[PDB]
């Protein structure tokens, strides 16, 4: 258990780091910004705090000419 | 037992009593020590045909964390 342990102290190690998800990773913000701009492509154009709000409009049947008795 | 260089001989002599009480049927066992630095601090012993595995494999059983 005492391998155990470390690990258990390496991941409080990580948890405490004041710099969070960084883990000295150079490619960590440029896979983040692609997995971003992926999530993005997908759901399309979005905004982050807006609300949606739209009007439309249905024209019935015209009226035709018909003469009858 | 393959886990590292060897230790001291206190630990090899109380490992070698430990699996005489595995065996324990009026029969005497012989041992065989290997060094193995990709075997993390842990030890594999395969005591006749059964291969207990406390080693770095511990370390592989932590893709149940990177898992879920």
């Amino acid at each position: 258990q005492k391998l155990f342990v470390d690990k258990i102290r390496e991941y409080r190690t990580k948890r405490q780091t004041s710099g969070g998800p960084v883990d000295a990773g150079p490619e960590y913000q440029q896979d983040l910004d692609r997995e971003l701009f992926k999530l993005k492509q997908m759901y399309g154009k979005a905004d982050m705090n807006t609300f949606p709000n739209f009007t439309f409009e249905d024209p019935k049947f015209e009226a035709v000419e018909k003469p009858q008795s | 037992v393959t886990t590292a260089s060897p230790l001291d001989e206190a630990t090899l002599t109380e490992l070698k009593t430990v699996l005489k009480s595995f065996l324990s049927k009026g029969q005497i066992l012989k041992l065989e020590v290997k060094v193995d630095p990709s075997i993390m601090g842990g030890m594999i012993v395969r005591i006749g045909e059964k291969y207990v595995d406390m080693s770095a494999k511990t370390k592989i059983q932590k893709l149940s964390r990177a898992m879920r």
